[PDB]
Formats: structure tokens, C-alpha cells, sequence
């Protein structure tokens, strides 16, 4: 069987082709006194924790090699030389990094066959639509990738540096403003948990602000690991609002809805209708409740009234990229697309540009 | 050879990586050339 | 009905095995080590390797 | 009528499946191992031309040709037989 | 003629009831699906046709004849002879012309003594 | 019957067929791919001996190919253009119609643009030196080359080329009535 | 009038290689577009088949 | 000898509308952000789309380029730095850079650009090729008449053997900016208040011709007139792309009135049917004599070729290449081809190269740059830093023709 590996800035998703869900999901981090994954986070006190993938781009290739080695040997417990490996890359990744992926897979892991797919087109595969725009928001970066008939349009791609890690830091600040203690480096994981459990997106931010200031019925309580319980309210939606109002963080940029509208407008006039009809949200940072309706109302405000807006947010959109990778690797037509060992030997690491798109 | 079918009008061109590519030209009679079993090239050892 | 109309999945294309000694199209497979080979010299080399490996392993 | 409808819907689906591209890739054997030949009615054989990158020059036999000049004049010097005598 | 790729029956409501049996046949040229009369189900099981078998079906009688596993599934390790045949070349559907030369004496001899009575003869 | 095109023949052209293994499935080609291992490739600096400076650019090449002579350097050879001393000009090449610095500019341009006299004419410094026709540049260049060869071959005919261009210009500038007239003659004289 | 003959210069070989590379670019772009269309329509058929099979 | 060598070079094509950049060997620029940048007088620069589209107090909208040539080197450095850091994400000293330049770029400007690239960005190698040659190279043609109509100029540039015949360059001011001004005048005549989308808090659906029912954004800061004009220009250019169409022949009022209307919706919800005026506006590119001595695009073409050697005119007419964003107006290519076929001498074959798509029209220069940078035979042409040590003034003009 083929191996589908989605390497993300925050957590790596790995598994076998055709499966419904990834077999293993673990944080993408290397710890040196080399320990990778939840073993590294278990040993924060003795290891120097570094993330190799920043905004979807590989920085330290040795750390990435170690992450892939840990994946293949400990996570899936398979031999890389036996299985084809389908990797994912972030959009607008440098050419040299895509070459390095190819070289590492063929020369260090001796994989039989390899392919590199763009993460947005895999999210679109999981959506099951030919033409659409993907708003994938992960840990460190948010992209808006318009795709026409399965071919990504690199020129219309727009990138936003706001993502779930900055939202974790903003909820940490807001909790400190409420007077709770979270500033130390481990308690950041508790802010992450309360963000994943209690946060929600307001349909109308000023109405929710006024109601939560006027009434306490919107407040909810969360139990800290040490037994203390805190009540958070109004704060439950101020954090996700930073996606739509990045000025909360001090970043002078457009919101995710505005970025999506600008990326759509960068495309041809005729294909814009299909993009509006298929606005696909993927990534963990899009898992907040009500984000589909808020995005619908914002895009409807921006888009022409004669244009039909339809946000697609399946319940499984946190893994949409890997589900799409798995669907692609299980296809009969895809089998001709594998870079073979012989092709690499005869054409070099630049073969990835000749075959993969 | 695979498939044993006339692919119609083609030309052999070397690609960037040394990969030999068959460029293909559209013709109105392409379906007839598909049913087919003029200068008509065939591969041989 | 399912007896008369079994929905049989199409058979998998076989692995075109190759001899690990000379890299020729495989003609045989050794009963003991279950490794294909293509010539008598390959068989002798494979059996010598197998005895050495079984000695090293135990 | 239900069968007629379902067969027309089937033919529509088959047409959709066939309008999509048929071939994208051919075998390595066809690509490199086998040369392409054509034999005419007289038994003469022609090899299919391969458009390769430019070959390095061994000597000065690679004479330059002006591709724009060949749009107005033909590429061969006029034979002396049909050339008018010296004025 | 072609290698069998599918044998899916087409269920229906009777005005399990089947109205067709779909056979997919593959040759070197391409692939074709046929919408055969359901009664051909008897001949398919009589010939023990399965996926990966080369078969041929004549237009007139509609009876199927099986002529072996496609050689693409033969390994060098398994031993059988009569049960493998190369994948057919040409289009899946074929029109064959057979021309035979005979004499009236040949017909005379054939009809005079056709070839347990045969054992003694 | 055949088709010709450069890049591609029409927008409706079918895509090229690329070579690849595993098109018939990975499983059947599993043993062949597993029997071998790839050769190592390197991102390596290379010397280009066509360059005179010695700058090193980088390649993807196999390890064994490191340090090998750059193959594209074999293309590097310039159009043969003679070089003359100040003395040789003073002895042989002097012309009252041409300045020495003007001829040196012409020959420098010729060495720059590989005797593409249309490009030399475009790049010719008509502001500083006298205005020259392309026939004048060809005349001066081929005259000097012939004289130097004789001192140390199809000769140029400036008048014939001038007449040829003048005739082509006259044939080009004529009005649509004056080409309708000629085509009506060409069709009626048959 | 025939120009004096000369062999090809470096720039002539550059323009030949340029023409070959431009052809390769155009054909590769056409291939990538068509392959993407093929794969996506195959995925859409895979979902349509799944829906019709599970119904 | 073999396929072209990729040396990891970068290709920059900084035009007046968008900065097109990417890695050599790719078939499309990986980034194209608007050339216009935001400036705050302290200066703070907001460069890409994510930053430009949000209101800011006392932020002006400026462009580093003037008449196809860079004038403000500070803004040029800002754009280059942003491109590197955000999109390229690689050090400038690590990758060779090939940049395009205008057909008419001055020698002093080329020297200044080379000095900037070597002293400031410390690049290992450099090359400067003309946009017209790269456009020809994108099409595999070594010779031909490039016709470029961007936002600043409509220019015919004859290329022969990969060299721009500078004497034959003919330039006209009629371009995308002229069309934007024409659309502005049309909107003014129809009393349509151009409300940029940034001012609209909410809008409601209204019928055609009905007054716009929109709510203004609150707490909006004061904005400079330049930024407001830039946003209005953005919406006008969306209108240009969506509505305008070139007539298949010389514009006629009756035929224009017969043909069906096209419906457009403005950001504030206002919508209208634009009738026949949508055809009148692009007619100025072909027949400027009717606009309230400029030469039409077909006359720019036929004039430019007439200034070249008649040995090369057959090739120039035999390879006409259309490039630039303003050429994407509907039926522009068809009208141009018709007019050129009507005006061309019968004795010479005329052929417009058929590539008519957004990528092939707008990014053609970048594609040609990538093709050129990927050639193994081109690796001789680079200007090295060691060469810049000696010929920092001498060789830069001589190494890049
Ligand atoms: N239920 C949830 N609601 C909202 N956010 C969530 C939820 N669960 C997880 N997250 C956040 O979403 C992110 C999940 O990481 P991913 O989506 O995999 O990003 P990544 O793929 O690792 O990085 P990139 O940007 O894709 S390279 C983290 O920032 C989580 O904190
Ligand atoms: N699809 C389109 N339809 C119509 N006009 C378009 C289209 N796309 C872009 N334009 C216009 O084309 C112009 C920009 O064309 P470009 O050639 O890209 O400009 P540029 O090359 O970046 O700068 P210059 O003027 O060439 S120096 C603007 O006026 C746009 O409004
Ligand atoms: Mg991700
Ligand atoms: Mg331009």
C-alpha cells in the first residue's frame, strides 16, 4: 500500500492510502538534549524543542529527515523502501525545498516511488469538487488557494501569517487580562485546550459583545489541570474574531474573508462564480463553531448580490488534506504519476518538477 | 506497443530531463485513427 | 443469486520477480529460502549465503 | 420507459467518461528501448526524427543559415548552368 | 472476444430479477461493455468464466466460449499449459471471413461415414 | 498527410505522453524497483571554461560527475573577425570616406553581434559617426577582410544589394490599387 | 548576393536551445493542466460511485 | 549537449501594474503583487495586497516606475526586499537574478540598477534582458514583432535574432490607464458614485437603476486622495475586465445597439446594463480619432515594421506576438488580426501567435526569462560579481545587449 504523509507546521498526519482517517497524528517537533513527537513534549525539561516547518516551509532539513524517519519506523512501523510515499507541500513552496524532498526520499529512505501534491488540491479532493477555493488555516499560516479544474492558480494564491498559534497567544493574553495565569511556557498547552473546547465564532461581534457584557448567560467554565476552575465569557469569541479582525493582534492586514475575496478577484471573471459557489474551509484553525455562517455572511457582504455564496465546511475538515491525499493515492489513474527510482536516477531531484504539479 | 493502438499524429521530442516525449497533434479524423490497425511509424527493437 | 453471480474482484497483476544474484527475469524459486533465482550459480550463491546467515542468526 | 431512460442516462455517463482525456503516459520501452521505423512500398525504411537539444560542433561543418532570409529566397545557390553570364 | 473485466448483473423490478448481464471485455486496442441478454448467465457459469478469462461470444447464437486465463496473470512459477492464452489484439468486436475449399468427393466421404460405433470403426 | 508546428499545433491538441514506470501498477514493477538503488546526486559548483572570469555556478549532478568539464562550453566559438594594427590600417586600409575610429567601432560591433549586420546597423552609433547604410557597413567590412587576406572568396557587390533593397522597398510601398493591378495582370496574362 | 559562409556561433546554439526549451515549457504546461483535470474528475467519480453504492 | 541547466536563478519582471517574480524553470510566476505600494511619511511601506487594501491614516499610494522605468529607488528597494523576504524566502546573495527591462531603458538607469543589485543585494550573478526578447523567447521565436499593451504603453518592438531593433520601437500612450480614465468619464456621465468596497459596512440588493442601499463603515480613518483613487482604479479595472469588449470591426452605433447588454454590479450594490458604451470605450485603442496625433494599435504595428530592414519585415509580419494585460479585452486579438490582415502587404505572410490566455499574455516576459535562465548555453552570459569588481561601469553595458 501507499503511504500518505501530510507534513504540517504544527502536527504531522501519516497513514495508508484508502483509509478513512490517518493512522497516526503527532506534533511536528524534534527534541535534542534526538526525540521526535509526543516523546519530545514529554521531556520539555531536558530537550531543546524546535519546529522545522515554519509557515509550511522546511527550515532545517536534518530535523525534517528525522521527523520522516520517526514517522516511518515508529508511527506507521513500515519500511519506506517497500511503500510508495505521497508527500504534501504548502503552496508557493520554494523549488529547492521540493527538490530536497525528492532527494531525501530517494537517497536516504530509498523509497520505491514518490509524489508531491499541494495541500489545497488535496483538500479539494476531499471536498469532491472540481473547481473551488480552499481557505486552509493551520498552525502557522493561512492560505487562500483558488483551483480551477484541479489546477491551482499560483498567481492568485494569497497568504496570511495569522494562524492558530497566534490565536493561542492572543487567548493567553486575554486570559491574562481577565487575571488568570498562563504566561509560562507549558501553560500555553492549557490555553490551546480551552481554545479548542470553548471558543466559538460570533455571527455579529458587536451584538455578542453587548449581550455578553449585559448578560452572564454566555459565560462558560473550564477546569485547569491543577483543580482550579475558571469562568471565561465574552472572551469565548474575542479570540476567533482575530481571524476576521487581525488588528486585534496588531497585524495590519486583511481578514480571512477579505483575503478569500481578494484571491477570488485575482482570478478570471468567468471562473469566479464556481469559486464563490465552492468555498472550502480546511485545517484545524477553521474548526471553530459558526465559522461557516460568519464566512458566508462576510463573503456575501463582499460578493455581488447576484452571486451565490456557498461555504463548504465538512465535519472532517481538520484532516481534509490527508483524506484527499489518501483518495488520490488510491486512484487507478494516479498510479502512472509516481516518480520511480529509475526516473530519479536518470533525471535527478529536478524530476519532481517534470512530473508533479 | 501499449496500448497496441495508433495514437494518431505524434512527434518524438527530447524533454528537459532526458525524457523522450511524444507530442501529439489534434486532427478531425482522430477517431478513425483510433479505429485504425501515408507515413505511419511503428516501434521496433 | 450471489452463488450464480459472484462479484469477483479482478485478479492482481503478478510481481515480475527478478533474480537477486544476476538481475535476470526469475525462472525459479528456492524451496528453502523462498527466494527466486535464474541460474545454478545463483542457486549455489544463495544457498551459501543462507547457510552463513543461519549460522550468524543462530 | 424506465429502461430507455436508464440506458440514455448510461450513454450520457459513458460519453462524460470518454470526453475526458484517454492517455497521459506511455511505457519506458516505447520511450527509449524501441526505435520507430516506417517501411514504404519499395522496402525503403525511414526512422522517425527525434527533436534533440543542439549537438556540440565537431568542426566548422555546422554552417549557419539565416531563417529570415529563407522567407524571401531559397536556401541553395543558383547553379552556374542557369546563371546569366558576366555582365 | 476479450479478457473479462466485469460480470455485474443489472437488477430491476419485475413488471431478484435481472434484465441484463453486463460484460466488460478488454483487448490490446481497448475496452467495450456489452449489454447481453440475461439468459447468457447459464453459459457463463457453464464455461466457468471469471474475471481475467479470455472469452469469445458469437453474435448469432449468443453462446460464450472460454479460451483460458489471460497470460498477464501467468507466472513462471505455476505450471499450466492449455489454460493460458495471450491477450487478443485488435478491436474487441471482430468480423471474420472463413473461406474453405472442398470437393464434392470430400462432401461425399464426409456424409458417407461421419467421424461406441466410432470406437469399433 | 502530416502536421507541422513549433510549440504546439492547436489549442485542442492532446497532451504529450510522458514516460513513466508503474503505469501498469506498482505491484508488478515492485521487484525491479526493489532490486536496485539510485545513484547519489549533488548540488555542486561547476567551472564553465567558456567564461573568462572563473565564476562558479551550481548544478544538480551525480557525485561521479563532479569536476567534469562543462559540456555546454563546447558551443562557445565566435565568428572569425580579423584584427589589424594601427600600422596595417595606415599602410593598407585608409579610406577618405571612413574614419579609423569609425571603422574600429564597426568592427567592435561586428565582433559583438556575430556579423548580423541588421543588428550592427541598429546598434551603430549614427549620432557620433556619420550615418551609414547596412550596405555601407557590409562594404567596409568585406573590403577590409578581403584586403587583409590578400595582404597576409565571394566578393561583396554593394551596388547589387542596394538595387535589391531599393526594388524590394518599391514593391512594398505600392498602394492597394497598384497590387490589385499586378495580381489582375498575373491572372489575366495566364 | 550570397553572404560569405560562416559556421554557427554561440548565440545561434543559444537560440536553438531556447526554441527547444520553449517547446518543452509549453508542452509541460499543457500536460499538467490536462493531468490535473483528469485526476479531479476521477476523484469526483469516486465520490459519485461511493454515494450510489452506499445508497 | 544535453537539456538546459538549472542553476537556481530568480526571474524578476517588475512592471507598472504587478511585480511578477518566481524561480527559473517554472512555467508561471509564483507571485504577482501590485506594483503600487503604500507610503507613510515618517517611511513605512505597505507593499502587497493584504496590506494595501486596509485603510490607514496618512498613507499615500505611489509607484516606483515612471514611463516604464524606475524613478524612486527607495520604493524599488522596498519592493525587492518584500519580494525576497515574504515570497522568495531566500537570501539574495544565494541565487542569481535575471530581471527584465523596458525596450527603451537608459544606460544610466541600467548602470544604477546593476549597482543596486550588486552592492546592496550582493547577488552572485546578474543579467538584464529586454521584455520584448523574453516575450519572443516565451513563444520559442527568435525574431518577430512584439506588441505589448500593458497599463502604461502600447508598444511595438521588433526583435531580430534575439535582439531588439531599438530604432523600430514605436510607443503610444493608449493603454490600460487610458481605458481606466475612459471608464471614469463614462461613470461620471452616468452619475454613478464610485464607492470603493472598503467603505461599505453592508449592502442590500436593489433593482437596476435603483439608488444604492448601503451602510457606511464606522470609525473609518481619514485616507489620502491617492489611496482612494487607487481603490477606485481597482474597481474600474474590475469593470474593464468584466464588461468591456472590442468590436469585431469598426464601431457602429446600430450594430452595437443590436447586440445584447451585459449586467455589472458595483460594490455598493448598484447595478446597470451598460448597452453599447461598453464597445465605444475600447475603440480608442484602434481609432483614437473619435475620442473626445495618436496612432492606433494596428498603425503602431504597421509603423514599427516600416522602420526595419525590408530583409527582416517578412519575418516581423510573419511573427506577431501580442502581450500585456490590456490585450485581454474581449475580441481585442480578433479585431487586431483583422485590421492587420487588411493592412498587411499581400506579398508577405501575416500570422499572430495564437497564445491568448491570462498567463500567456500577462506573464510572457517572465516565462521568457525563465526559459532563458534555464538554458545551459546561457550560463556564459551571466554578469558575475568578480566581473562587477572590474567592469562595474564598463562591462554591464557590454555584457547585456
Ligand atoms: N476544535 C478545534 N477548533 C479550533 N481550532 C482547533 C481545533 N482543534 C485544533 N485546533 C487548532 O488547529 C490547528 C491544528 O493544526 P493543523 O491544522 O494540522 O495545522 P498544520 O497543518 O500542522 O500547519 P500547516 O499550516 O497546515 S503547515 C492548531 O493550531 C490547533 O490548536
Ligand atoms: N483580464 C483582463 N482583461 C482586461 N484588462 C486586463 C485584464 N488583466 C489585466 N488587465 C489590464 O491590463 C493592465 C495591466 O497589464 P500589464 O501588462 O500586466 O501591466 P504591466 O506589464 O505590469 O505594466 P506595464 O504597463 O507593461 S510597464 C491594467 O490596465 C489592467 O486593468
Ligand atoms: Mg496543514
Ligand atoms: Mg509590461
Amino acid at each position: 500500500a501507499a503511504l500518505v504523509v501530510d507534513n504540517g507546521s504544527g502536527m504531522c498526519k501519516a497513514g495508508f492510502a484508502g483509509d478513512d482517517a490517518p493512522r497516526a497524528v503527532f506534533p511536528s517537533i524534534v527534541g535534542r538534549p534526538s526525540y521526535v513527537g509526543d516523546e519530545a513534549q514529554s521531556k520539555r525539561g531536558i530537550l531543546t524543542l524546535k519546529y522545522p516547518i515554519e509557515h509550511g516551509i522546511v527550515t532545517n532539513w536534518d530535523d525534517m529527515e528525522k521527523i520522516w524517519h520517526h514517522t516511518f519506523y515508529n508511527e506507521l512501523r513500515v519500511a519506506p523502501e517497500e511503500h510508495p510515499v505521497l508527500l504534501t507541500e504548502a503552496p508557493l513552496n520554494p523549488k529547492a525545498n521540493r527538490e530536497k524532498m525528492t532527494q531525501i526520499m530517494f537517497e536516504t529512505f530509498n523509497t520505491p516511488a514518490m509524489y508531491v501534491a499541494i495541500q489545497a488540491v488535496l483538500s479539494l479532493y476531499a471536498s469532491g469538487r472540481t473547481t473551488g477555493i480552499v481557505m486552509d488555516s493551520g498552525d502557522g499560516v493561512t492560505h487562500t488557494v483558488p483551483i480551477y479544474e484541479g489546477y491551482a492558480l499560483p498567481h492568485a494564491i494569497l497568504r496570511l501569517d495569522l494562524a492558530g498559534r497566534d490565536l493561542t497567544d492572543y487567548l493567553m493574553k486575554i486570559l491574562t487580562e481577565r487575571g488568570y495565569s498562563f504566561t509560562t511556557t507549558a501553560e500555553r498547552e492549557i490555553v490551546r485546550d480551552i481554545k479548542e473546547k470553548l471558543c466559538y465564532v460570533a455571527l455579529d461581534f458587536e451584538q455578542e459583545m453587548a449581550t455578553a457584557a449585559s448578560s452572564s448567560s454566555l459565560e462558560k467554565s473550564y477546569e485547569l489541570p491543577d483543580g482550579q476552575v475558571i469562568t471565561i465569557g465574552n472572551e469565548r469569541f474575542r479570540c476567533p474574531e482575530a481571524l476576521f479582525q487581525p488588528s486585534f493582534l496588531g497585524m495590519e492586514s486583511c481578514g480571512i474573508h477579505e483575503t478569500t475575496f481578494n484571491s477570488i478577484m485575482k482570478c478570471d471573471v468567468d471562473i469566479r462564480k464556481d469559486l464563490y459557489a465552492n468555498t472550502v474551509l480546511s485545517g484545524g484553525t477553521t474548526m471553530y463553531p459558526g465559522i461557516a455562517d460568519r464566512m458566508q455572511k462576510e463573503i456575501t457582504a463582499l460578493a455581488p448580490s447576484t452571486m451565490k455564496i456557498k461555504i463548504i465546511a465538512p465535519p472532517e475538515r481538520k484532516y481534509s488534506v490527508w483524506i484527499g491525499g489518501s483518495i488520490l493515492a488510491s486512484l487507478s489513474t494516479f498510479q502512472q504519476m509516481w516518480i520511480s527510482k529509475q526516473e530519479y536516477d536518470e533525471s535527478g531531484p529536478s524530476i519532481v518538477h517534470r512530473k508533479c504539479f | 506497443t501499449v496500448p497496441q493502438r495508433c495514437i494518431g499524429f505524434a512527434r518524438r521530442r527530447v524533454g528537459r530531463g532526458g525524457r523522450v516525449l511524444l507530442d501529439r497533434a489534434h486532427s478531425d479524423y482522430d477517431s478513425v485513427f483510433h479505429h485504425l490497425d501515408w507515413r505511419h511509424f511503428r516501434p521496433r527493437t | 443469486f450471489e452463488e450464480w453471480f459472484p462479484q469477483g474482484r479482478p485478479p492482481k497483476v503478478p510481481v515480475r520477480e527478478v533474480c537477486p544474484v544476476t538481475h535476470r527475469p526469475a525462472l525459479y524459486r528456492d524451496p528453502v529460502t523462498d527466494i527466486p533465482y535464474a541460474t545454478a550459480r545463483a542457486f549455489k550463491i544463495i544457498r551459501e549465503a543462507y547457510k552463513k546467515y543461519i549460522t550468524a542468526h543462530g | 420507459f424506465w429502461n430507455l431512460k436508464t440506458l440514455q442516462e448510461r450513454e450520457a455517463r459513458l460519453r462524460l467518461e470518454q470526453e475526458e482525456a484517454e492517455l497521459l503516459t506511455y511505457t519506458r520501452e516505447d520511450a527509449y528501448s524501441m526505435e520507430y521505423v516506417y517501411e514504404d512500398v519499395d522496402g525503403q525504411t525511414e526512422v522517425m526524427p527525434l527533436w534533440t537539444p543542439p549537438t556540440p560542433p565537431q568542426d566548422d561543418s555546422d554552417i549557419y543559415l539565416d531563417s529570415v532570409m529563407c522567407l524571401m529566397y531559397e536556401a541553395t545557390p543558383i547553379p552556374e548552368a542557369k546563371l546569366p553570364p558576366v555582365y | 472476444e476479450g479478457e473479462v473485466t466485469e460480470l455485474t448483473p443489472c437488477e430491476t423490478e419485475n413488471p431478484k430479477t435481472i434484465s441484463h448481464v453486463i460484460i466488460g471485455l478488454k483487448t490490446a486496442k481497448g475496452t467495450k461493455q456489452l449489454k447481453l441478454d440475461p439468459s447468457i448467465f447459464e453459459s457463463l457459469q457453464k464455461e466457468r468464466v471469471e474475471a481475467g478469462d479470455v472469452i469469445y461470444i458469437e453474435a448469432n447464437s449468443g453462446a460464450v466460449k472460454r479460451q483460458g486465463r489471460c497470460d498477464t496473470y501467468a507466472t513462471e512459477f505455476d505450471l499450466e499449459a492449455e489454460e493460458y492464452v495471450p491477450l487478443p489484439k485488435g478491436d474487441v468486436h471482430k468480423k471474420k471471413e472463413i473461406i474453405q475449399d472442398v470437393t464434392l468427393h470430400d462432401l461425399d466421404v464426409a456424409n458417407a461415414r461421419p467421424q461406441i460405433l466410432s470406437m469399433m470403426g | 498527410r502530416e502536421v507541422y508546428a513549433l510549440l504546439y499545433s492547436d489549442k485542442k491538441d492532446a497532451p504529450p505522453l510522458l514516460p513513466s514506470d508503474t503505469g501498469q501498477g506498482y505491484r508488478t514493477v515492485k521487484a525491479k524497483l526493489g532490486s536496485k538503488k539510485v545513484r547519489p546526486w549533488k548540488w555542486m559548483p561547476f567551472t564553465n571554461p567558456a567564461r573568462k572570469d572563473g565564476a562558479m555556478f551550481f548544478h544538480w549532478r551525480r557525485a561521479a560527475e563532479e569536476g567534469k568539464d562543462y559540456p555546454f562550453a563546447r558551443f562557445n566559438k565566435t565568428v572569425q573577425v580579423p584584427v589589424y594594427s594601427e600600422q596595417e590600417y595606415q599602410l593598407y586600409l585608409h579610406d577618405d570616406a571612413w574614419t579609423k575610429a569609425e571603422t574600429d567601432h564597426l568592427f567592435d560591433l561586428s565582433r559583438r553581434f556575430d556579423l548580423r549586420f541588421v543588428v550592427i546597423h541598429d546598434r551603430y552609433d549614427h549620432q557620433q559617426f556619420k550615418k551609414r547604410s547596412v550596405e555601407d557597413l557590409k562594404e567596409r567590412y568585406y573590403h577590409i577582410c578581403a584586403k587583409l587576406a590578400n595582404v597576409r572568396i565571394p566578393v561583396f557587390d554593394a551596388g547589387h544589394e542596394r538595387r535589391r533593397k531599393e526594388q524590394l522597398e518599391r514593391l512594398y510601398n505600392r498602394t492597394p490599387e497598384q497590387v490589385a493591378e499586378e495580381e489582375y495582370l498575373l491572372q489575366e496574362l495566364r | 548576393l550570397q553572404e560569405a559562409p560562416r559556421p554557427k556561433s554561440h548565440w545561434d546554439y543559444l537560440l536553438e536551445e531556447m526554441q527547444w526549451m520553449a517547446t518543452d515549457f509549453a508542452q509541460e504546461r499543457r500536460w499538467k493542466v490536462a493531468a490535473a483535470k483528469k485526476l479531479v474528475r476521477t476523484v469526483v467519480r469516486h465520490h459519485e460511485e461511493k454515494q450510489l453504492r452506499e445508497e | 549537449v544535453y537539456g538546459g541547466d538549472e542553476v537556481g536563478a530568480l526571474v524578476f519582471d517588475i512592471g507598472s501594474y504587478t511585480v511578477r517574480a518566481g524561480y527559473a524553470g517554472e512555467d508561471c510566476p509564483k507571485v504577482d503583487f501590485p506594483t503600487a505600494i503604500g507610503m507613510v511619511v515618517e517611511p513605512t511601506y505597505y507593499i502587497d495586497t493584504n496590506a494595501l487594501r486596509v485603510p490607514r491614516e496618512n498613507m499615500e499610494a505611489i509607484s516606483p516606475l515612471k514611463n516604464g522605468m524606475v524613478e524612486d529607488w527607495d520604493s524599488f528597494q522596498a519592493i525587492l526586499d518584500h519580494t525576497y523576504k515574504m515570497h522568495v524566502k531566500s537570501e539574495a546573495s544565494l541565487h542569481p537574478v535575471l530581471m527584465s527591462e523596458a525596450p527603451w531603458n537608459t544606460r544610466a538607469k541600467r548602470e544604477k540598477l546593476t549597482e543596486l543589485m550588486f552592492e546592496h543585494y550582493n547577488i552572485p550573478a546578474f543579467f538584464l534582458c529586454k521584455t520584448a526578447v523574453l516575450t519572443a523567447f516565451a513563444n520559442g521565436r527568435s525574431t518577430g514583432l512584439i506588441l505589448d499593451s500593458g497599463a502604461t504603453h502600447t508598444t511595438a518592438i521588433p526583435v531580430h535574432d534575439g535582439y531588439v531593433l531599438q530604432q523600430g520601437i514605436v510607443k503610444s500612450p493608449l493603454a490600460g490607464d487610458f481605458i481606466t480614465m475612459q471608464c471614469r468619464e463614462l461613470f461620471q456621465e452616468m452619475n454613478i458614485e464610485l464607492v470603493p468596497p472598503y467603505m461599505i459596512a453592508s449592502k442590500e440588493a436593489v433593482r437596476e437603476g435603483s439608488p444604492a442601499n448601503w451602510k457606511r463603515k464606522e470609525k473609518l480613518p481619514q485616507v489620502t486622495r491617492s489611496w482612494h483613487n487607487y481603490m477606485c482604479n481597482c474597481v474600474i479595472q474590475d469593470f474593464q475586465a468584466s464588461v468591456l469588449q472590442v468590436s469585431d470591426s469598426t464601431y457602429d452605433e446600430q450594430v452595437a445597439a443590436q447586440m445584447p447588454t451585459v449586467h455589472y454590479e458595483f460594490p455598493n450594490g448598484y447595478n446597470c446594463d451598460f448597452g453599447a458604451e461598453r464597445l465605444k470605450i475600447p475603440e480608442g485603442l484602434f481609432d483614437p480619432s473619435n475620442v473626445k496625433t495618436m496612432l492606433g494599435v494596428s498603425h503602431v504595428v504597421t509603423t514599427s515594421v516600416g522602420m526595419c530592414d525590408i530583409d527582416i519585415r517578412p519575418g516581423l509580419y510573419g511573427s506577431v506576438i501580442v502581450a500585456g494585460g490590456n490585450t485581454l479585452i474581449q475580441s481585442f486579438t480578433d479585431r487586431l488580426n483583422r485590421e492587420l490582415s487588411q493592412k498587411t502587404p499581400p506579398s508577405m505572410r501575416l500570422k499572430l501567435i495564437a497564445n491568448n490566455t491570462t498567463v500567456e499574455r500577462r506573464f510572457s516576459s517572465w516565462i521568457g526569462g525563465s526559459i532563458l535562465a534555464s538554458l545551459g548555453t546561457f550560463q556564459q552570459m551571466w554578469i558575475s560579481k568578480q566581473e562587477y569588481e572590474e567592469g562595474g561601469k564598463q562591462c554591464v553595458e557590454r555584457k547585456c545587449p
